[PDB]
Parts: structure tokens; sequence; C-alpha cells
RNA sequence: UGUGGACCCGCCCCUUGGGGUGUGUCCAAAGGGCUUUGCCCGCUUCCGGAUGGGCCCGCGUCCCAUCAGCUAGUUGGUGGGGUAAUGGCCCACCAAGGCGACGACGGGUAGCCGGUCUGAGAGGAUGGCCGGCCACAGGGGCACUGAGACACGGGCCCCACUCCUACGGGAGGCAGCAGUUAGGAAUCUUCCGCAAUGGGCGCAAGCCUGACGGAGCGACGCCGCUUGGAGGAAGAAGCCCUUCGGGGUGUAAACUCCUGAACCCGGGACGAAACCCCCGACGAGGGGACUGACGGUACCGGGGUAAUAGCGCCGGCCAACUCCGUGCCAGCAGCCGCGGUAAUACGGAGGGCGCGAGCGUUACCCGGAUUCACUGGGCGUAAAGGGCGUGUAGGCGGCCUGGGGCGUCCCAUGUGAAAG
């Protein structure tokens, strides 16, 4: 199915991923859906995690499987707090 | 949109198709000019309303055969054979080029 | 490659008194003093009216030679100067001026460039606190290179900052020989700088 | 021409003919001798050029040059091509690559040593 | 029969100047008419008006050149140094509004002709139109 | 070598059987039925038919005829049959026919 | 069992096979696990979403006209077959057509694109790496199974080849990683890991993953850095030139002092927190647990030695000159041209210019080349007006008014992925 999860474009030895929906068949660096955020593991930036809570609920709305890391990312931004 | 073209009735001399020979104007690529340029369709006539010299509208529609998709939709001015002339005589010289005697 | 060979013998070819040695070069004995021909067998021999082009490349010479960088690099900085707003000359000057091994031959941490080079490339520099070790590092408006803590305590750098004490430095510049500080204020307009060049031949040389 | 005429016949790419079938106009090609004759100059010239026939690997036999004070070129000798002409012998359109196979390098050269293929002299 | 009204009229004119007339006649026609405006206008030319000749309708364009100047060769500068015709039969010419060619790093003019009618470079560039780029003059 | 994809080999020999046999059975119905009505048998042919029918929407259960295609089956029958009996048939048994 | 859906037919709304309705006929299913008497994982039919895809259409897409006519499933019907689906896709029968100088047919060459390189631009050239699409998986054909394949590590047949052959008969397909061999001027390690990202399967634990994340090799490319710094003679020795007084290499060195690449010692990563488990509802939310290939690597701190230089050129174009040797020789040579005795041109030397871990050569692409000229060229004598005419297609059209608004122009909007 459909789904939500990274996408490796940092450069050797500095990851910097795309948390983005993609079909799940398609390649890891492939062309995807739609961008969704950004993820950088290595926190070099006070702003290392951007997500867009909107759009990510959208997509999980609509069928989009997270990836277990990208499940992990989406709640560290809120995406699935209701309180 | 299903694409609709505008041309003149060449050929009827099929069972339910008639040919439309439609132009079409635009500048040169490189030289500006404004050049003229033509290509036939083969529309599809099922009550066989439309004849010689009937300028049609051309419809983008589903697949009728080979060579057929497009159905005519319906007339714009008729009588003017005028026009099929052209297209005729194009090809009255075009059969004298080649082995055959210069006989034209 | 930073050339590493005399340097003296630039100066004599360059026919101009290119300060690239620091001292000595400041007293009587610059060997531009007493040989102000280029160096060689036909060193003193009579000219012959150099080609419109030679008048370029020379001056290139000149204005790479002293702050003694590659070809390599310098074109590759003139060409970034080729595509910033402004007058080419301004921004090419104001560029080379911006290299922080030249920015410590200014404030004075150093009697030349070359050793400045060096100063760099031992981390005897700092840059708002951090240090930095490539002679290559561009210094922006506000920052401050000062001298590395654990080495206020060498003789070349006592009397190369005891010197500056009454010394008056660049206007975009400015000095602390208290705690042996500096500020890269702002970056030198053309008029500051009062190079023994005419860019504006360079720019053309490049321009071929 | 009329615009008319270039809409009609438009202008007309001419393309560039290769001075050098070393095929694959590949950098170098190699081969093995045939002839080592010497050659006689074009008119305004006069000296023994030295000239080898070269049956080259892609299928073809040229005349290649022997640059250098002296060589050491034979019958069966396995050489690289370069490409090059010598204006003074027409026909001779390709350079041998000194030191490269049994082309030796001109020895005792101080100079240009990068081309005649020749060491660094050990100068004690 | 002409193959190019406008370009004759744009050349009677070039033509005309370089033996200093007074005034020069071309036949008559609307569009004609409407360029002359323009170059009157523009003041490339003291005017026009319109006359008859052998019951036939012209133009009396009335030319204008300089002053006497010093030297060999006395004779006045052009006012119009230039006029050359562009969008021809056998070669149309279109500018869009963002294409309008600006003549002689302004010094100059191009006359296009637009649905809102014949303009200069800068009447139509300002009332935000192209069209047919007709002719250039400086 | 070695390779237990072969396991997918020996499956598809089973169903390639089953789904072949199924088939068979439809089309050797289908005719019956055409004939039947072709020869305007009123009765008995409208019958099979609808066994026909039946053996076809049971195809698509799983997946030998599957899709429309079980539906295409279905409509040229129905259609057959109606048009063959347009010789003096009266639907009788009134299988898969509206009045 | 029939929520429903499929099909025939009828009617209604739509309007090419969309939606609704009525009669008739036809069509459902699978169980499993426990925190076992209800939760979970499944199952069935139907509607919808989402993602992926098929098919069709306008326009664009290299060279030769020393290729000018091509075609019979050919073109179009009707009916049928087939498919998820239109369609000569296939078939039977009928009609006689279709296509071409706005270049058919034939021949040559070629995977296309985002882009790349180059150009003031227009344009020329190109499509490697990365992303998109397509095609192929020793050569040819074919279908089976499946939501999907005509299926690179599935099947069948023919062919070529290679290993087994108790000669009847079999077994194979690196254009997956790595590697071998051959061809070539030339292109890498039979690597470490599944830690991370991603994928398959599983409730899960977890398994698989030469996708991938890393290391290795090669100045192949780009960027950074080093071979030292400061002081040191009106100036060593050596080599060089010498109008023999001198002049050059040169502050260069020697030498004094100073910093201190390499290298030694100590510490030592980020990339990893989820999945899981407990509280809470197997939710939101909170709590804990395991998990680094790279790697003891980066980076930090301490100690600490003066510690690689090369290649091209020096006649004009083009930056840099002298001596010696050689003598149309040997040789140089991008073009123009140098050598038959005092060669700035060969070879060497001192000197010098250029660039520097590189420098030079060969090949190839754009430029300069407005030297195919659209921007941006020409034809009296430089290459170039057709031996002349008639006129076919085509290109081009005088003055005024009206309609239309195809060209043209304007506005808004959609599109124009990411990378670049
Ligand atoms: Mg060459
Ligand atoms: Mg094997
Ligand atoms: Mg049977
Ligand atoms: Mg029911
Ligand atoms: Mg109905
Ligand atoms: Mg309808
Ligand atoms: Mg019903
Ligand atoms: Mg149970
Ligand atoms: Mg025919
Ligand atoms: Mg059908
Ligand atoms: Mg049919
Ligand atoms: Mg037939
Ligand atoms: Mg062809
Ligand atoms: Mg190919
Ligand atoms: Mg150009
Ligand atoms: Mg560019
Ligand atoms: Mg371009
Ligand atoms: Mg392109
Ligand atoms: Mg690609
Ligand atoms: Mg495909
Ligand atoms: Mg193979
Ligand atoms: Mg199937
Ligand atoms: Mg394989
Ligand atoms: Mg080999
Ligand atoms: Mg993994
Ligand atoms: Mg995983
Ligand atoms: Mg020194
Ligand atoms: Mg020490
Ligand atoms: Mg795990
Ligand atoms: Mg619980
Ligand atoms: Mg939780
Ligand atoms: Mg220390
Ligand atoms: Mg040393
Ligand atoms: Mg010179
Ligand atoms: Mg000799
Ligand atoms: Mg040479
Ligand atoms: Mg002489
Ligand atoms: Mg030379
Ligand atoms: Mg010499
Ligand atoms: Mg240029
Ligand atoms: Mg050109
Ligand atoms: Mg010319
Ligand atoms: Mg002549
Ligand atoms: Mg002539
Ligand atoms: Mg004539
Ligand atoms: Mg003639
Ligand atoms: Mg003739
Ligand atoms: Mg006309
Ligand atoms: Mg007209
Ligand atoms: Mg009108
Ligand atoms: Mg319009
Ligand atoms: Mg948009
Ligand atoms: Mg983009
Ligand atoms: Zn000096």
């Amino acid at each position: 199915m459909v789904k939500i999860r990274l996408a490796r474009f940092g450069s050797k030895h500095n990851p910097h991923y795309r948390i983005v929906v993609t079909d799940a068949r398609r390649k890891r660096d492939g062309k995807y859906i739609e961008k969704i955020g950004y993820y950088d593991p290595r926190k070099t930036t006070p702003d290392w995690l951007k997500v867009d809570v909107e759009r990510a609920r959208y997509w999980l709305s609509v069928g989009a499987q997270p990836t277990d890391t990208a499940r992990r990312l989406l709640r560290q931004a809120g995406v699935f707090r209701q309180e | 949109p299903k694409k609709v073209l505008t041309g003149v009735v060449v050929s009827d001399k099929m069972q339910k198709t008639v040919t439309v020979l439609v132009e079409r104007q635009f500048p040169h690529p490189l030289y500006g000019k404004v050049i003229k340029r033509s290509k036939k369709y083969l529309a599809h006539d099922p009550e066989e309303k439309y004849k010689l010299g009937d300028v049609v509208e051309i419809i983008e529609s589903r697949p009728i055969s080979k060579r057929k998709r497009f159905r005519v939709l319906r007339l714009v001015e008729s009588g003017r054979m005028d026009l099929v002339e052209k297209y005729l005589i194009r090809r009255q010289n075009y059969q004298s080029l080649s082995k055959r005697g210069g006989k034209a | 490659g930073r050339y590493i060979g005399p340097v003296c013998r630039l100066c004599r070819r360059e026919g101009v008194k290119l300060y690239l040695k620091g001292e000595r070069c400041y007293s009587p004995k610059c060997a531009m003093e007493r040989r102000p021909y280029p160096p060689g067998q036909h060193g003193q021999k009579r000219a012959r009216r150099p080609s419109d082009y030679a008048v370029r490349l020379r001056e290139k010479q000149k204005l790479r030679r002293i702050y003694g960088i590659s070809e390599r690099q310098f074109r590759n900085l003139f060409e970034e100067a080729s595509k910033k707003k402004g007058v080419t000359g301004s921004v090419f000057l104001g560029l080379l001026e911006s290299r922080l091994d030249n920015v410590v031959y200014r404030l004075g941490f150093a009697v030349s460039r070359r050793q400045a080079r060096q100063l760099v490339r031992h981390g005897h520099i700092t840059v708002n606190g951090r240090r930095v070790d490539l002679p290559s590092y561009r210094v922006r408006p506000g920052d401050e290179i000062a001298v590395a803590e654990k080495s206020r305590n060498l003789e070349l750098i006592r009397q190369n900052l005891e010197a500056m004490k009454g010394r008056k430095v660049g206007p975009w510049l400015s000095l602390d020989v208290e705690g042996m500080k500096g500020k890269f204020l702002r970056l030198p307009d053309r008029e500051d700088l009062a190079l023994p060049v005419n860019e504006q031949l360079v720019i053309e040389f490049y321009s071929r | 021409p009329t615009i008319n005429q270039l809409v009609r016949k438009g202008r007309e790419k001419v393309r560039k003919k290769s001075k050098v079938p070393a095929l694959k106009g590949a950098p170098f090609r190699r081969g093995v001798c045939t002839v080592v004759r010497t050659v006689t100059p074009k008119k305004p010239n006069s000296a023994l050029r030295k000239v080898a026939k070269v049956r080259l690997t892609s299928g073809y036999e040229v005349t290649a040059y022997i640059p250098g004070e002296g060589h050491n070129l034979q019958e069966h000798s396995v050489v690289l091509i370069r490409g090059g002409r010598v204006k003074d012998l027409p026909g001779v359109r390709y350079h041998i690559v000194r030191g490269v196979y049994d082309a030796a390098g001109v020895k005792d050269r101080k100079k240009s040593r990068s081309k005649y293929g020749t060491k660094k002299p050990k100068e004690a | 029969m002409l193959t190019d009204p406008i370009a004759d009229m744009l050349t009677r004119i070039r033509n005309a100047t370089r033996v200093y007339k007074e005034s020069t006649d071309v036949p008559a026609s609307r569009f004609k008419e409407e360029i002359l405006r323009i170059l009157a206008r523009e003041g490339f030319i003291k005017g026009y008006e319109r006359v008859d000749v052998d019951g036939k309708p012209y133009l009396r364009v009335y030319l204008k050149y300089g002053p006497r100047r010093q030297g060999p060769d006395p004779r006045p500068e052009q006012v119009i140094h230039h006029i050359r015709r562009i969008s021809k039969p056998g070669r149309r010419v279109y500018v869009g509004v963002k294409e309008i060619p600006r003549v002689r790093r302004g010094l100059g003019i191009a006359i296009l002709s637009t649905s809102k009618g014949v303009l200069t470079d800068r009447e139509a560039r300002k009332l935000g139109v192209g069209g047919e780029l007709i002719c250039e003059v400086w | 070598r070695n390779l237990s994809a072969l396991k997918r080999h020996r499956q598809s020999l089973k169903r390639r059987l089953r789904n072949k046999a199924k088939k068979s059975a439809i089309k050797t119905l289908s005719k019956k039925a055409v004939q039947l009505a072709q020869e305007g048998k009123a009765e008995e042919a409208l019958k099979i038919m609808r066994k026909a029918e039946s053996l076809i929407d049971k195809a698509a259960k799983g997946s030998t005829l599957h899709k429309n295609a079980a539906a295409r089956r279905k409509s040229r029958l129905m259609r057959k049959v109606r048009q063959l009996l347009e010789a003096a048939g009266a639907p009788l048994i009134g299988g898969g026919l509206s009045a």
C-alpha cells in the first residue's frame, strides 16, 4: 500500500532524510507522491524535525501506512496526539 | 477535452466513413514565417449524412477501428467543392514524377 | 604549492616593491634596494616594449603574488566576484582581503603573510572563540579574530604584538593589543586598500 | 535565400572529417611494425626522417613516425600509436609513443623528457 | 502592384530625405496615415496632409532635417537617420508585451500595430499590449 | 542449483488443470443451450442456460474467469438464447429471462 | 442465507457501454489465537477512497530523394471471437479502399527525458553518474499460474554453445554482488555489516534482504592542506656568462632563532529509538529495555621531529635568452616555418617564463567561425543566376466598408515532480 517513510537525502556520514508519502513498491530515494517533512538524525540544527501534522493526518486518514521510524517521528511532532 | 477539429470532406468512398482534411497555421519554429500544414483524419459517419465539400467539426472519439478515432460532430457550412478541388489537384501532379514516361 | 621559494626575487621581476617578506622589506636591504631590476642573466639589459598582453599578465601576477595564493584559488575567487553584484574589482579585492591568513597579517599578529599563514596552520589563531587552521577561511563582518590562548606566551607573538602598541590599523579593522583580540569590522572599500595594482587590468586578463 | 526557401530547404549542418582514423578515434591504438624504412622530406626540406609501418589493432595498416634522436624499432615490434602528422612527410599522420612497449625512450635526454618517454636522470 | 505598401512608404521617405526633399508623396491608405500620425507626433516629420494628384488620394509627407552644417559637405543632419521595415509579407513578426524591443537604448522608437491600434513601443507597453512589429525608426 | 520456487510451478499445474475443467464445462453446456434454443426447445433450452449461467458465476467465485469476464459470458448467452427462441419460442421455464 | 452484486428485458434520468428501477435467472464465506465464554488475527459480498496501471488522442522527436511511388488484413463495413477494456487485435462474409513531395516506401544511425557541456544569446553538441519512462535477461517462438508476468535467479519447444553421458539420456544461462577470462589505449575488493534507511513474510519474537549503510583500490574528478617561519653578505663555494673590470644563480644556502606535518600517549563519539515490555483501553498519554558495521574512526587533550617537487615552455601567434655542440646532418614542427658554420627554432647547459601534487600529450565536444548567416552571409570580374521561355503546385497581393475572430495580442486559472 501507500506509505509514509524516510528517503535518504544527506551525504555520506551526513544523513538527512525526507519524511514522505510514497508507494510501498518504489525505490527508497525514488519518486515520491508528496513530501511531508524532514529529519536530521544527528540533530545538527535546532530544526532537525519538521512535520506538518495536517498533511500527515490527511494521508493516515486515507490509507498511508507509516514505517516504525516514521511513526516515531510523526508522534514526536504529535500527529496522533488527541488531548 | 475531447479535441475538436474542423476540416473538409475530401472523400466518402467509404461505408460510414469520410476523410476529413484539417489544416493548421503557425509560425515556423526557427524561421518565423507563418506556415500552413495539414493532416487527414478518418471520421465516422454511421448515417452517411455528410458529403464532399462539407466542412465539418471532428471530435476526439473512442476508437471505431484502426485509423478511426474520430466521429463527425456536425456541419459547419456545406457545398464548397472549391476546397476539395485543391486537395484533388495536389494529388493530380503527384503521379507525374518518376518513370512513367513524363506523360502527365 | 604556496610557492615556497625565493620571494624577494618576485619583487624584482615585478619592478614594484612587494612586501611579501614582512620585516626586512621595511629596512634598507629589501633586495629591491641595489637591484630594482628583474632576476636573471639578462636582468639589467634594456627591456623591450611589453605587449598589451604582458602588461596584464604581470599586473595579475603582482596582485596574486601579494596574497601568496595559488592561481587555482585566485581564479576561483575572481570568478566568484564575477557573479556577485558590484564592481568586480571592489568585490575581488574585498574577497582576497577576507582571507583569515590575510586578516591576521593586517591585525599585525604576524610581520608578513607567510608568517601569518603558519600562525593559522598551527592553531595559534582563533575566530570567535574556536580555532581555525585554514588560511583560506573567510572572515565575515563581525568576527573576533584572536590569538590562541595557549599560545599568547610565544616569543614570536610577544614581540610581534608588542610592536603593535601605538601602531594604527586599517579603518575596516579593530585591534585590542591587551587581550590580543581583533575585529573584522567591514569588507574594505577600494579606497581603504592602497595596493600597487590596477585590478582593472586583471578583470581584463581573465577576459581574454 | 528567401525565408520561404529556408523554410523549404533550410540550412545544412556540414560535418567534420576526422583527420585520424585511429578508429574509435580512441586516444591511442596498438600495432606491430612491418617496415622501418626511412623517408625523404617535402619540398623545402631534406633529411632522413624515420618512419615505421604499423599494422594496427583497429585492422588498419598505417605509417607512423618515430620521434627522438634515435630509436630501436624492428620488424615485429609492438608499439603504441598516438596521432599527429608530420608536415614534411605526406601520408605520415600518426606519431609513435616513445617509452611504450618495444619502443624504448630516448636515452640521455634532459629537456622535454615527458615526451620521448625518459625517466628522471638520477643525478648524484 | 506593390508587394508591401508599408515598406514602400517607409522607403519613399527614406529616399526623399537623402536628397533633402521638401516633401514626398505616397499613395493613401488609412493604415499608412495612422503610421504618419506617429512620425508626426514623435517629431520625425513636420507633418502630413491629404492631397489628391490626378484624382488619386495621396499623403503629402513634409520632411524634417537639421541645420546646415559647417565645413565641407554642409548638408544638414537627418531627423530620421534610420527607418527600416520589419514584419513583412513572407515573414510576419509579432511580439508579446514583454517582448516589445527598446529601440536605441530608448532614443528611438518602434511602431507596433495592436488590436488597441497602431502604437509606439512605449505607448503599447503602457497600454500593456503587444502586436505586429511594423517597423523601427530612429 | 535447488530453489523451492518449484513448489509454485508444482501448484500452478494443479490450478491450470482445475481452471481448464470449469471452463470446458461452461463452453460445453453453453453450446448445448445455444443449440436447443436454436431449435426452438423452449423449456429444456432455458433450463440448461440456467446451469450454464451458474457454473459461470461460480467460476468467477474464485480466480478462473473472475471480473466482468463471467458477465460477458452470461450476456452473450442470455442474449443468443433469447434471439434464437425468436422462431416461435415462448419462454417456458423462464430461467434467466425477464418477461 | 441474498445486505448486496452479475446478466436478459422493460421503463425513467442521463447520453457513445453513465445512474436508477421493476420481473425473471444467477452468485457468498475460513478458520485460527489467547490476557476464553469476548477480545485479537483472519474470512465473505457490496459501495467508496487511496495508490499503481492498461488503452486512445493533438502536437513535438536524427541522416540520404544517388530511396518516389507504397499497401490486400491493405482501408472501411456487418456479425462474431477475444480482453479488464476500445480496436482488423483475430476471424467469416461484403465493399474498394487507404497512404504519399506538408517526403509515403526504402536505406542508414539511435533507447527518450529531467538535464549536461558550450555559447552574449539564438544556437550547437550530448544524455555518463542521480531521478522518470521504455526495452531486453545466450538467440527465436509460446503459453501456464496469478490482482498483476507472457515472468533476469518459473515452465514448454526450436537453435547455438558448455559440463555429466552405464550413449538411451540429461544439466545449464553474472546485462544481480565480488571475481575469472577474452577484446581493448582503459575501468576497482571473490570487502565489513544489517547498526541505520527501505523492502518481503510473521500477532509477535524474528527471519530474509551483495536493495542499502560502510570500508578497500585508482591523483579519474572537485575542494581543503603540506614540503616551513622570521633573521641572515653590497653578498660563500660550485656552475654560468664575461667588453676580464666583472655580471648571474641569491637571501637563495650555510647559519641563529621560532612554530612544529608526520609520529607517540590519554580520552573518545553523533548517527539510536523504535519495534518490545509495564501503567493506561493492545488508543492518546507516561515509564523502562535492548540495539553501531563504520571504529577506537572522527574529534578533544598532552608530547613532538624542519620534515616530498614536479612537469611544460623560453622564433611570431605567446609570458620568458645566453653560451656550447651540431651544419639541409641529427633533428624540431599546432599554424607560419627552423637546420647547409658565427640557429632566440635542433641537442645540452646556465638563466628565465607558466603552473604546481601535479604538469604535459593524444582523442573528442562547444567556442572563436556572422566559415549554413533565424538573430547573423552571399552570387558582374573572388565560389555562386538556371541557355531561354510557357506555365502546374506552392509562396506572395491594391483602395474603402461590414461580419467572423483562425493567425496575433491580453487577462485569469491549471500544468510545468524531485534533482539540477
Ligand atoms: Mg595534433
Ligand atoms: Mg554456477
Ligand atoms: Mg466437449
Ligand atoms: Mg436480493
Ligand atoms: Mg436498464
Ligand atoms: Mg443512453
Ligand atoms: Mg434486477
Ligand atoms: Mg475463536
Ligand atoms: Mg491501390
Ligand atoms: Mg467487446
Ligand atoms: Mg470487426
Ligand atoms: Mg475479404
Ligand atoms: Mg524512413
Ligand atoms: Mg542501439
Ligand atoms: Mg556564435
Ligand atoms: Mg550557460
Ligand atoms: Mg542552450
Ligand atoms: Mg537537448
Ligand atoms: Mg537514468
Ligand atoms: Mg511497463
Ligand atoms: Mg552474456
Ligand atoms: Mg488468469
Ligand atoms: Mg542470473
Ligand atoms: Mg589485452
Ligand atoms: Mg536492515
Ligand atoms: Mg526493516
Ligand atoms: Mg628563509
Ligand atoms: Mg622545539
Ligand atoms: Mg529490531
Ligand atoms: Mg494492559
Ligand atoms: Mg507509548
Ligand atoms: Mg603544543
Ligand atoms: Mg628545512
Ligand atoms: Mg615574448
Ligand atoms: Mg651530427
Ligand atoms: Mg621542443
Ligand atoms: Mg644562417
Ligand atoms: Mg620553440
Ligand atoms: Mg636551443
Ligand atoms: Mg571568447
Ligand atoms: Mg556558426
Ligand atoms: Mg561569404
Ligand atoms: Mg575566372
Ligand atoms: Mg566566377
Ligand atoms: Mg541569363
Ligand atoms: Mg551557366
Ligand atoms: Mg539546362
Ligand atoms: Mg493567397
Ligand atoms: Mg491585402
Ligand atoms: Mg475583415
Ligand atoms: Mg482567435
Ligand atoms: Mg503551478
Ligand atoms: Mg524542479
Ligand atoms: Zn622584498
